[PDB]
Formats: C-alpha cells, structure tokens, sequence
C-alpha cells in the first residue's frame, strides 16, 4: 500500500474539528480522527470504506 | 479558546454553531442578518450541515435554539487551499432567523475602515480549551 | 481532548502584519489579520466564529477565526480573515442573492 | 445590528 | 444522553474481527473498534452515524 | 491463533478467508465442496461479503486466490445470540470455486461419530497471535 | 494488535464436556465442544474456521471457531461449535438448496 | 476430500 498510510494524522493549521479517517497500521484498521480543515495529508479520507480501499493492509 | 472564559449567556447573540445532521459541532459562524451566516470557507459547509443558533450550553438539552437548514453555500470563488488566504463562506439560509433576546446580528465594517493595531478585540466560540 | 460545552470568550489585541510576520513570515497573505499572542488562542472548533471589535457601543466583525499555531499556543499570533478585504465580496453576494 | 440585547461581561 | 455511551468498548468472547463503532466521551466523536461478534453492549454500532446520533455529546 | 506456527503455504487447502468489499478480514470458512462454505453463525456473513480461496499470505498483492462472491447465507435459525448455541452458517457461492492444488474440501463428520477426549487435533486461521 | 499476514496452525486436544465445564460450567451447551487449555488459543479473526481431526486418515471437521477466553487465555478451554450436533442440518441444507 | 494436495507440517 502507499507510504502515505502509515503516516500519523495530520490536524493541520486551520481551527475546525471536521471528522476524518486515517489508517492505523499498527492496528490495521482506519480509525477517526479531527482534522483542522486544511493542508491534508494523504492518510486523511472522508468515509471508513474509501479509507480501507485505499490503505487497507498496509 | 485556550485560556478564555466563559461568556455570559446568549451575550455574543450572533455566533452560531455549525453542525452536521447529527449535531456534531465542526465550526462556529456569525450572523450577518436574518437569513445569512458568515463563516470561513476551510469549514467546507454543505446544505447538509445546519446553523444552530441561540446556543450556550451545547449539553443542555433544553436550551431554547434555532436550528436552521442551509439553501445554498457561497464560497469565496478565490479562496486558496495551499495559502489559506481568501478565507470565507456564506451560508444562505432556507427558513430565516428569528432575533430575539438570544439571537441576532453582528455589524459588518466598510472596506475602507481601519481597525489600529493594538485594539483590544474579542473572539468567541465551542472549540477546544486544551489542545 | 474534547470541546466545552458552554461558549467561551477572550479579550486579545490586533496584531500589526509587521509584528505577524515576525513569526508567520510570507504566509501572512493580504486577505489576513493577526491577533493575540497574548496568553489565549482559538482552537480546534473555533473556526468561522467571530473577531469583533466594539466601537460606538457596537461590536464589528473585523476578523473570522482561520488558522494558527498547530498546537494553539498561546504565544504566537493567530490569523484570521480579515473582513475589511472580504466585505465588498460579502456585500456583492448579498445583492444577487 | 451589533447591540446584544445581553450586554457581554469580560474580565479585564 | 444514555449512560451506555460512556462505557469503554467491548470486544466479547467471540473470536470475529468486525469493524464496530463506539463513542468515546474523552475524545467526543465514536471511534472504531474490533468486535469479536457476540455479547455485544450497547455502545457498539454499525456506522458512525448511528453512533453519533446515539450517543453525540455525552 | 496465539502460539501457533506458520503453516506451510496451501496445506489446509479448505481455509477461507471471509472479507468485506474492501478486502477486510473478519472471519474464517471452510470449503466442504466447491459451492459451499461452512462458518460461525457470531460472523454475520451476508451476501455482501465474499470468499476468499487459496490464500496464505494475506500480505502478498501477487499470490494468486479466488475471491468469490456468495449467492445466500443460510444462518442456523436455532442460533441463540443469548448463549451463542448452534453456531454455525452456510454460504452458497454464486460461482463455485475451482478447485485445485490450494483450494479443495474438508471432510464432514456422521453426527454420530465419536472423537475422543485428548485426540490430537488442528485448528488454523489468521487471527490474532496477541491479545 | 495486528492479524499474521501469514495463514497460521496450531495442533491441540479436545477436551472432555466435563473437564471443559471445569472452567466454563453451564456455558457449556450441546452443539459446543471444548479444545485447548494446552498453551494454545484461538483469537479474534479465527471465528468460523475449521478444527480438523483425522478420521481413517482425512482430516474431518470436529469444530468450527466460536468463543473463549475474553484476553485469549492459553490455559483455559476454547469453545467450538460442535459440527457433529450440527451436521444433520448442514446436509438438509445442501439437500434443499 | 480431507486430503490436502500438499502436507501440512506441524511441529506437533
């Protein structure tokens, strides 16, 4: 899977608390998380689904 | 607001809070008149998303709120995703506020006007205290 | 880790953009205004709630919560949009809609 | 708009 | 909101591996976890949308 | 399995892994012919999941399986989800696998065969080798 | 943690109903039979796999992965539905559909 | 059925 799923969650600079998901790789699993609503890193998805269907088993 | 205090309640009757359709709070915004909220545009509104309004005590379940659906969101066209710069929304709503004691608008300055470094200001809000 | 239930307020100064960009440098843009600094910071879900100021018994939003330190210090300057630059586009999209 | 029927009370 | 919302997650006896969700207070927002597929409690959801509509806020 | 070993790959040529539509494990099967897979009741298969024959390594994207999608559930209606009694569902493939060196069938017991305490037997799988 | 990448065996002895109720008392009902104690466990993701015994040299299925131990204790019995009270129906089953 | 192509190998 790409790097980018095992990479921490990124809140970021902004000041929301919007609801992501990032892949955990020590649990294999993704996982919520706050975001801060801008400059997302790549390990940050809007759905659990597109979240597994892009790190899952990484 | 980290090292804020509690404000008097309803005292700031035009800050909203902006929720999606659980109730989830993700951003505060500020009425501008009985049918628009000014937020920032990094909030990523969508007319699924509600403004509540009248609110102190996001736990008290009987608190007297306005929840109002959202027509249509009109984010700033120049807002810049890499620079954060242009950072604003408005929120057209479908059913208009009711201002009341508890709920009513901010004043919007001119373009021109000049607010002197060192004024001391005000912010309000439901985020964190403690990071 | 979670948010308050009940609204929070703070007093801070408005920061001039020569002492901002002490600290931010060229990421303070001119649609930008800096405030506090000054022993409180926004946070996470604060964002697009107000900064007003108060004059002639009437508060006046000049900034809209927007971005800052990443752990919300309380020493660093927080940005915020600054509305002066926003408010003829605020008014245009008012008068179409 | 700006006058809040509850005048707002800040420490300071 | 239901006292159920504060309990921690519970994986059970069984020995599945389901993806459930659960609302943590400390964080506010459901999390997900893995449920062993039986014996469930009553914070243990199928999306986080039922989750948050449940339990959001306690 | 906690304190197992590694079985040698394509050995237990009835193992199924049960997935989600994103490739998630979260249960075993086994193959009793090429059109059914006999699994736990508690897994709470539908016909949503999918059959995965031939793997070993879950962990390869190259190694060649058989994901194979599954036509009706037959839950065991005497399944008790109070004391987890009657355990067990049937999966009915909608394509039957294909069967070969690494995927083929288990036995069935008689229900009246005797397995004596203290006989030696063999459970696989790929759960959780740590609590 | 994390489930083995790799597919993983473990071998193990059944037990009797009475020294599995040793532990588990009552829990214990008629289509379940016991394996284990012996400083191996089934854990979360084996559910609904096989327990094979030889039966005149073919492996059988005795059990399916159920239920135990909540911390997947070595030391104590894991629970396995019971294939030989479940088998008339496996084959009704197949017969019907 | 019951009799694996390839023998498993099991340290017993």
């Amino acid at each position: 899977r790409p790097d980018f799923c095992l990479e921490p969650p990124y809140t970021g600079p902004c000041x929301a608390r919007i609801i992501r998901y990032f892949y955990n790789a020590k649990a294999g699993l993704c996982q919520t998380f706050v975001y801060g609503g801008c400059r997302a890193k790549r390990n940050n998805f809007k759905s659990a689904e597109d979240c597994m269907r892009t790190c899952g088993g990484a | 607001i980290v090292n804020g205090e509690e404000a008097v309640p309803g005292s700031w009757p035009w800050q909203v809070s902006l929720q999606d359709k659980t109730g989830f709070h993700f951003c505060g915004g500020s009425l501008i008149n009985e049918n628009w909220v000014v937020t920032a545009a990094h909030c990523g509104v969508t007319t699924s998303d509600v403004v509540v309004a009248g609110e102190f005590d996001q736990g008290s379940s009987s608190e007297k709120i306005q929840k109002l659906k959202i027509a249509k969101v009109f984010k700033n066209s120049k807002y810049n995703s890499l620079t954060i710069n242009n950072d604003i929304t408005l929120l057209k709503l479908s059913t208009a506020a009711s201002f009341s004691q508890t709920v009513s608008a901010v004043c919007l300055p001119s373009a021109s006007d000049d607010f002197a470094a060192g004024t001391t200001c005000v912010t309000t809000g439901w985020g964190l205290t403690r990071y | 880790a979670n948010t308050p239930d009940r609204l929070q307020q703070a007093s801070l100064p408005l920061l001039s953009n020569t002492n901002c960009k002490k600290y931010w440098g060229t990421k303070i843009k001119d649609a930008m205004i800096c405030a506090g600094a000054s022993g409180v910071s926004s946070c996470m879900g604060d964002s697009g709630g107000p900064l007003v100021c108060k004059k002639n018994g009437a508060w006046t939003l000049v900034g809209i919560v927007s971005w800052g330190s990443s752990t919300c210090s309380t020493s660093t300057p927080g940005v915020y949009a600054r509305v002066t630059a926003l408010v003829n586009w605020v008014q245009q999209t008012l008068a179409a809609n | 708009c700006g006058v809040p029927a509850i005048q707002p009370v800040l420490s300071g």
